[PDB]
């Protein structure tokens, strides 16, 4: 009987760079969407498999909160079924999606003039990845036919790249923070109500 | 599964491309940045970002140099991979690329500080701008236009002649280490197309094209011409004969290059009233802001998006004040990741009116192929950002269009007369610089080619003034001069052909698109506002970037897959007529053997 911690997913400090985005188990605790849906500050709140309002009259038997950063151009992807490039090499949603995916600008805080390259993206993986899953692997890229034993170069890129976020960026270029709310439901003991 | 020489280019280009945008942005903020703040730290500024990514491209030139074209089959990597493995001046050693670009500067200043001093006071000066300049395109005076002409000729000219010489034999020797016959052929290949069964086009056949429609513009020219040394002997009795060439100095600037200073003293009806909206944007009290809005509304007007947040909030639209300083030229900037800007220092005036019409023009082009890879965006070749521009200057003169916006009175009359008048304007500006055009660069051409020996340099450049244009030099100038090099872009290393071919499509599409907005009358009078198949038509050729052949491009818009001159000639056909009654009594073409000195 003890509200579910949001700021410190939301308001939280510093945001994940989307190729190890991290994840809360949001659970053991009475969740404070009600009010928050309200905060009227979402370019993009959309709940992709659960009525927006009514998220509060169904418990749930864990809720997992994932944040992450990424551009505007991005934010579409972050959807079922869309595969740009990062729903494919970053994180990727189930096509059997049942949660909820909430996006804000974010060029106030995490832009700066010089460029913030603390933020990156992988652009090179050799497969597509599966639903919810996470690669914090530094392991250089075998884009040619011949080896490249920790090589970084032709033929052989550093799998990460930087979003070189600055403020005179366009509206799609600039960064959003993003928070997905995925909400199971199963035989496990319910624990999340509102 | 082993990997395939085009997907390992594919994932080359993929890192390239996000390098790229990045150092892009940086040099090109902070030019942006040296442009509206001039600081000696902002020059320096400029000049670190604009290195680190020249630096940047030689190094991904030599990279990709490694993955052969002639292994890939995608016509969209093709271009990326040919675009980049380019290596132009490296080509050469390092002690000739150095010496090469010291003579490029040196003859850039020369122009820029190219002064003459009076026959009388040794101290006061001037430079071409903005004092020559001025004579030139005001004067009355005979012999002061005579001086401003010979004087800027043989102060700044005689200088550049040796140095032109060896900018000659160094270019050249690149081009061909680029692979390329001379140096003309290398800036005729912006033409090129390969490989896309009926769309394809090699560099010769633009030198076919330029010649083929040139001599169904010459009627036209011709007539111009005539009535033009007409009204000028009327304002010269006793300097210019009926039947010779125009006097180099007598036809409006600095080098004859657009006659439209000529409109004064050859209007047909001056009584009437001309059209100048300039005193109703005061009297409605329109400041540049508005001006730009009323840009944004008639590009929204036919289905094209407004300018971004980030447009306004970061372009300069009007002077800073005389508390900083900035070159006050206006420049469409495409910094990339979204961030359009435009560059003007805004007057409540016409022309300006017109001007952010065309600059955003650019930015509209801009935002249509952003989303094209980076090394395709771009106007499909070097002809089509100034001709997407000037069309929007077009559709926004028109009467029809400055009365929906107010700016004209419903009560204004067009008559024959004035829409002559205008038409008249019209040519005098765009008709006169063509054949200007179509010689100075076969002179270049020529010059690359070897055809023209140093000993008959400037002999074969008047020659062509006299053949091609009909204008003959006042004053016998020996190989100790260098004309051409006179002219801006000549001494500053510009292709110049990329105006004639421009001037020809802004006709073929604004004919196209005119037609796509059901419009009747001539030509000269449409206002393609509010007209979204016009709009779509032209956006599904914005949208392509340089990513299509110029070929395909073009007939996206107007049906037809090459340059067409016949467009021109409708616009301009009322005029054509009256010029042709209008000289019955008087001998159309010229004699190139008469000339003000023999
Ligand atoms: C040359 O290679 C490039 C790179 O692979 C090809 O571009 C690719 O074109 C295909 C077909 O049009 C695209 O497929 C689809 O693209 C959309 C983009 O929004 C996507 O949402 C679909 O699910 C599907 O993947 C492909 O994305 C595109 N790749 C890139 C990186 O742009 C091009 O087609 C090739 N040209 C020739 C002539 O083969
Ligand atoms: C400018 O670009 C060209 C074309 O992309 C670069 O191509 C270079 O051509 C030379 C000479 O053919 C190549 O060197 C070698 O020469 C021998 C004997 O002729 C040959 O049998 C080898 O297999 C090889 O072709 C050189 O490898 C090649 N380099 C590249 C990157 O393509 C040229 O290098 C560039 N010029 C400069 C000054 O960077
Ligand atoms: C000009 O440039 C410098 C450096 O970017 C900056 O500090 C200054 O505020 C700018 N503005 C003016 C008006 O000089
Ligand atoms: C552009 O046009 C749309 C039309 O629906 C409008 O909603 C928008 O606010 C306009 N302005 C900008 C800056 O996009
Ligand atoms: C475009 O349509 C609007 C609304 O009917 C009108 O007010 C405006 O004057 C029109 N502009 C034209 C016809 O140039
Ligand atoms: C103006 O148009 C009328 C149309 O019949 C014509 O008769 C008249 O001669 C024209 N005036 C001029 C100066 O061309």
């Amino acid at each position: 009987t003890n509200l579910c911690p949001f700021d410190e997913v939301f308001n939280a400090t510093r945001f994940a760079s989307v190729y190890a985005w991290n994840r809360k188990r949001i659970s053991n605790c009475v969740a404070d969407y009600s009010v928050l849906y309200n905060f009227a500050p979402f370019f993009t709140f959309k709940c992709y498999g659960v009525s927006p309002t009514k998220l509060n009259d169904l418990c749930f038997t864990n809720v997992y909160a994932d944040s992450f950063v990424i551009r505007g151009n991005e934010v579409s992807q972050i959807a079922p079924g869309q595969t740009g490039n990062i729903a494919d090499y970053n994180y990727k949603l189930p096509d059997d999606f049942t949660g909820c995916v909430i996006a804000w600008n974010s060029n106030k805080l995490d832009s700066k003039v010089g460029g913030n390259y603390n933020y990156r993206y992988r652009l090179f993986r050799k497969s597509n990845l599966k639903p919810f899953e996470r690669d914090i692997s530094t392991e250089i890229y075998q884009a040619g036919n011949k080896p490249c034993n920790g090589v970084a170069g032709v033929n052989c890129y550093f799998p990460l790249q930087s979003y070189g976020f600055r403020p005179t960026y366009g509206v799609g270029h600039q960064p959003y923070r993003v928070v997905v709310l995925s909400f199971e439901l199963l035989h496990a003991p319910a624990t999340v109500c509102g | 599964d082993p990997s395939t020489i085009e997907e390992q280019a594919k994932t080359f280009l993929d890192k390239f491309n996000h390098e790229a945008e990045d150092l892009f942005y940086q040099s090109s903020l902070a030019s942006w940045n040296y442009n509206t703040n001039i600081t000696e730290e902002n020059v320096q500024n400029m000049n670190n970002a604009g290195d680190k990514w020249s630096a940047f491209l030689k190094e991904q030139s030599t990279l990709a140099q490694m993955y052969p074209l002639q292994e890939i089959q995608n016509l969209t990597v093709k271009l990326q991979l040919q675009a980049l493995q380019q290596n132009g001046s490296s080509v050469l050693s390092e002690d000739k690329s150095k010496r090469l670009n010291t003579i490029l500067n040196t003859m850039s200043t020369i122009y820029s500080t190219g002064k003459v001093c009076n026959p009388d006071n040794p101290q006061e000066c001037l430079l071409l701008e903005p004092g020559l300049n001025e004579i030139m395109a005001n004067s009355l005076d005979y012999n002061e236009r005579l001086w401003a002409w010979e004087s800027w000729r043989s102060e700044v000219g005689k200088q550049l002649r040796p140095l032109y010489e060896e900018y000659v034999v160094l270019k050249n020797e690149m081009a061909r280490a680029n692979h390329y016959e001379d140096y003309g052929d290398y800036w005729r290949g912006d033409y090129e197309v390969n490989g896309v069964d009926g769309y394809d086009y090699s560099r010769g056949q633009l030198i076919e094209d330029v010649e083929h429609t040139f001599e169904e513009i010459k009627p036209l020219y011709e007539h111009l011409h005539a009535y033009v040394r007409a009204k000028l002997m009327n304002a010269y009795p006793s300097y210019i004969s009926p039947i010779g060439c125009l006097p180099a100095h007598l036809l409006g600037d600095m080098w004859g290059r657009f006659w439209t200073n000529l409109y004064s003293l050859t209007v047909p009806f001056g009584q009437k009233p001309n059209i100048d909206v300039t005193d109703a944007m005061v009297d409605q009290a329109w400041d540049a802001q508005r001006i730009f809005k009323e840009a944004e509304k008639f590009f929204v007007s036919v289905g094209l998006p407004n300018m971004t947040q980030g447009f306004w909030e970061n372009s300069m639209l009007t002077d800073p004040g005389n508390v900083q300083k900035a070159v006050c030229h206006p420049t469409a900037w495409d910094l990339g990741k979204g961030d359009f800007r435009i560059l003007m220092c805004t007057k409540v005036t016409m022309d300006d009116f017109l001007t952010a019409h065309h600059e955003m023009g650019h930015i509209q082009y801009d935002m249509a192929y952003a989303a094209q890879p980076f090394l395709l965006r771009n106007g499909a070749n070097e002809g089509f950002h100034e001709a997407v521009g000037e069309i929007m200057s077009l559709s926004a003169a028109t009467p029809k269009h400055l009365k929906s916006i107010g700016l004209l009175s419903p009560d204004f009359q067009e008559d024959n007369e004035t829409e002559i008048n205008f038409l008249l304007k019209q040519a005098l500006t765009i008709v006169g610089t063509l054949p200007f055009t179509y010689m100075l660069e076969k002179w270049r051409w020529m010059v690359f080619k070897g055809e023209i020996p140093k000993d008959q340099w400037m002999k074969k450049w008047w020659e062509m003034k006299r053949e091609i244009v009909g204008v003959v030099e006042p004053v016998p100038h020996d190989e100790t001069y260098c004309d051409p090099a006179s002219l801006f872009h000549v001494s500053n290393d510009y292709s110049f052909i990329r105006y004639y071919t421009r001037t020809l499509y802004q006709f073929q599409f604004q004919e196209a698109l005119c037609q796509a907005a059901k419009h009747e009358g001539p030509l000269h009078k449409c206002d393609i506002s509010n007209s979204t198949e016009a709009g779509q038509k032209l956006f599904n050729m914005l949208r392509l970037g340089k990513s299509e052949p110029w070929t395909l491009a073009l007939e996206n818009v107007v049906g037809a897959k090459n340059m067409n001159v016949r467009p021109l000639l409708n616009y301009f056909e009322p005029l054509f007529t009256w010029l042709k009654d209008q000289n019955k009594n008087s001998f159309v073409g010229w004699s190139t053997d008469w000339s003000p000195y023999a």
